[PDB]
């Protein structure tokens, strides 16, 4: 079979940057009978369905802007926007039809920004909550714009990392920096034995990572 | 020019029109007549002859399956033909020899048992064997099995409705040939009444007069399929040395094809409004064929005047 | 132009039958041919197969040879794909597209609005908000964080607003992913610590799905 890869994958770029993806496929995927080089570029913005903007890995579809370019032959294929603009932070897949209908990986676009200053904050579960039968704690970080984040949980100097739960935003359009939150689940009469319950979180915008603990 | 249909289509009538089914009937009825006038001065001792020493037959087959769909292939890829083109043009040349070629052997005369014998054992084998090799020869084009849309009804009735009239021909020259100029001047009318239900399609059957807009290399090819067919044709049966007899008609079998198979394959396969002209295609290939085969009987006959 | 309509939501059992229906009126449906797109969630584009309803040949990928099955209505004009065989990760957002097919497809130029299958118990349950509250001998700071946290909600129609919060500044809505069969979401809210006792702030959930309309406040330990 073909095998579509993606080397990027994921970057961010500005207005002015260009993003030049590139899908090297898995053979020379051009016809020789015809002078097509069968390959074709959709663009999929969140919440709605792929468009298609490049065909042939050469001619653009109309309707498209003149600033999506698409040049390439045998192997290796490149997409150049050149002047992006906030509108064109999409996933695009390079999909190939050279034999069998695959679709690559995918790119990720993004908007960068100087720094980031994460944000911590431990919450304890409701007194409620007890009773209902079990105990939840969360924790969540926020305004941190890297996305290669870790989280672990710390209990009496001792880590588990046992039903923990992540979940990102989705990099809002107010601002370039997005949160992220972590759950710890557990069931009544396994809660208040031990206490502790010490957060810790690594990120990249300093070499010592911020650590809190928390009491009773 | 992004990836559009033609513009060429089809009346809803078409599909079942009374007129066009008057004109198959009546072309099968003239099928019939012509087969029995051409199976006539036929009789089974050369077909005996011929049967018991099939190198005739063996090298019409390879040379009706083992080259032409590879020189049609070839042809394809050289020419930088679209899909739906190099399909046609590979079914067109997969395809057996047909009884027009059988009459161009009447009109140059030489070994008709052999011909007859020649045509019947190459639609026999292309009804066993035709599917494999279309896909073999179909890789990258039509990616579909393909293999159960070939006609196989259609082959064995044709094959019946011409090996028939030749049998009663030979059985009546056999038995009792006191009939002879009754059954020769019917011949000749039913060919002049042939004249005249090809000017009437030609005429009033063929509609849309858009064929000459259809692309110029894509003619190139179907001019030069006959040509190329009857010239390895020939060149194969005389490095092969067999008698002068053989020659032209084995050539000529060889170069000639069917067209009909070809014509159903790609309705079936695709919709009508999908094809442009390549749909009346199958109509200027035998047509250009037939001119062709014109051609080279005026050529033999005046080298045998000289 | 012409568009490609498709069936809408569905929720189904894990096990049984869903037949998707996908319906385009704009063009002569014969000349074109209609292919089904998997997407799971985050994990990309997936190719499912393709049919011609002229001479309704379908072609199947590889893996979808088991529950794989496309069926063409001439007269209709709809696209049906049937899968008959179900799991819990089965669940994704499907897709039709329209592609010319000469001897091969070439692009999909059109594609429809999507179908969001989900496989699971069903089994619909109210949510149960609960508030979140800090003051276990920190020392705070100049601003503080607030989210209400919700628990046992089967549907993914949930929606939360603080009508007396900070509104639509410094507010964001964490997605929910599946756990245990009942998927959780959290929000979260910034509000200054100096005027936080001075005004109240309260956390209303909205849940289309059910009757179900609770708001608390949050009260400090």
């Amino acid at each position: 079979d073909i095998v579509m890869t993606q080397s990027p994958s994921s970057l961010a770029v500005s207005a002015g940057e260009k993003v030049t993806m590139s899908c090297k496929s898995s053979q020379s995927l051009f016809n020789s009978r015809t002078r097509r080089n069968y390959l074709a570029w959709y663009q999929q913005k969140p919440g709605q369905s792929p468009k298609l903007l490049i065909y042939w890995a050469s001619t653009r579809e109309s309707g498209v802007p003149d600033r999506f370019t698409g040049s390439g032959s045998g192997t290796d294929f490149t997409l150049t926007i050149s002047s992006v603009q906030a509108e064109d932070l999409a996933v695009y897949y390079c999909k190939q039809s050279y034999y069998l209908l695959t679709f690559g990986a995918g790119t990720k676009l993004e908007l960068k920004r100087a720094d980031a200053a994460p944000t911590v904050s431990i919450f304890p579960p409701s007194s409620e909550q007890l009773t209902s039968g079990g105990a939840s704690v969360v924790c969540f970080l926020n305004n941190f714009y890297p996305k290669d984040i870790n989280v672990k949980w710390k209990i009496d100097g001792s880590e588990r990392q046992n039903g923990v739960l992540n979940s990102w935003t989705d990099q809002d359009s107010k601002d370039s920096t997005y949160s992220m939150s972590s759950t710890l689940t557990l069931t009544k009469d396994e809660y208040e034995r031990h206490n502790s319950y010490t957060c810790e979180a690594t990120h990249k915008t300093s070499t010592s990572p911020i650590v809190k603990s928390f009491n009773r | 020019n992004a990836s559009a249909p033609f513009n060429f289509t089809l009346p809803p009538n078409f599909g079942k029109r009374p007129t066009d089914l008057a004109l198959s009937v009546i072309l099968v009825f003239m099928l019939f007549f012509i087969m029995l006038s051409l199976g006539c001065t036929m009789e089974f001792s050369k077909i005996k002859a011929h049967l018991w020493k099939p190198k005739g037959l063996a090298i019409a087959l390879v040379a009706q399956y083992g080259i032409m769909p590879l020189t049609a292939f070839v042809l394809g890829k050289v020419f930088r033909l679209k899909n739906i083109e190099a399909l046609a043009i590979l079914v067109c040349g997969c395809s057996p020899g047909g009884n027009l070629s059988n009459v161009f052997s009447l009109a140059m005369k030489g070994d008709m048992n052999l011909s007859i014998v020649m045509t019947t054992c190459s639609t026999f084998c292309a009804l066993g064997m035709m599917p494999l090799l279309l896909y073999i020869y179909s890789r990258g084009i039509y990616d579909g099995d393909l293999k159960d849309k070939v006609p196989y009804k259609g082959i064995v009735i044709s094959l019946v409705l011409v090996l028939i009239p030749c049998t009663i021909g030979i059985v009546l020259k056999s038995k009792r040939p006191q009939y002879m100029r009754y059954v020769i001047k019917g011949g000749m009318i039913i060919i002049l009444l042939c004249s005249v239900a090809v000017t009437v399609l030609s005429a009033i059957n063929v509609g849309k007069s858009i064929m000459f807009a259809m692309t110029p290399l894509l003619i190139a090819t179907s001019s030069l399929m006959p040509f190329i067919g009857f010239l390895l044709g020939y060149v194969l049966s005389a490095l092969f040395c067999l008698n002068g007899r053989c020659r032209r008609t084995v050539s000529m079998e060889t170069g000639c094809a069917n067209v009909q198979l070809c014509s159903t394959i790609l309705n079936v396969a695709f919709p009508p409004e999908v094809i442009g002209p390549l749909f009346f295609f199958p109509l200027l290939y035998m047509i250009f064929q037939l001119g062709e085969g014109l051609l080279l009987i005026a050529i033999f006959w005046c080298y045998e005047k000289f | 132009e012409v568009q490609l309509q498709q069936s809408g939501p569905e929720l189904v059992k894990p096990g049984a039958s869903v037949k998707m229906s996908c319906k385009a009126s704009g063009y002569t449906f014969t000349s074109y041919i209609i292919h089904w797109v998997k997407q799971k969630p985050g994990q990309g584009l997936e190719w499912i197969g393709y049919i011609n309803p002229y001479n309704d040949g379908t072609k199947y990928n590889e893996k979808f040879k088991g529950k794989g099955t496309l069926t063409s209505d001439k007269s209709s004009s709809t696209a049906y794909m049937e899968l008959s065989s179900l799991t819990s990760e089965d669940s994704a957002v499907y897709y039709c597209a329209r592609s010319y097919y000469d001897g091969i497809p070439h692009y999909f130029d059109y594609w429809g609005q999507g179908t969001t299958l989900t496989v699971s118990s069903a089994k619909t349950t109210p949510p149960s908000v609960y508030p979140l509250a800090p003051g276990c001998g920190d020392t705070t700071g100049s601003s503080v964080t607030l989210g209400c946290l919700v628990k046992g909600y089967f549907p993914e129609s949930v929606t939360v607003t603080w009508n007396s919060g900070s509104l639509s500044s410094s507010v964001h809505t964490f997605p929910a992913l599946l756990q245990s069969g009942l998927y959780t979401m959290s929000s979260s809210v910034t509000v200054p610590s100096s005027t936080w006792p001075s005004q109240t702030v309260t956390c209303s959930v909205a849940h289309p799905a059910s009757s179900t309309t609770v708001d608390k406040k949050l009260e400090p330990s």
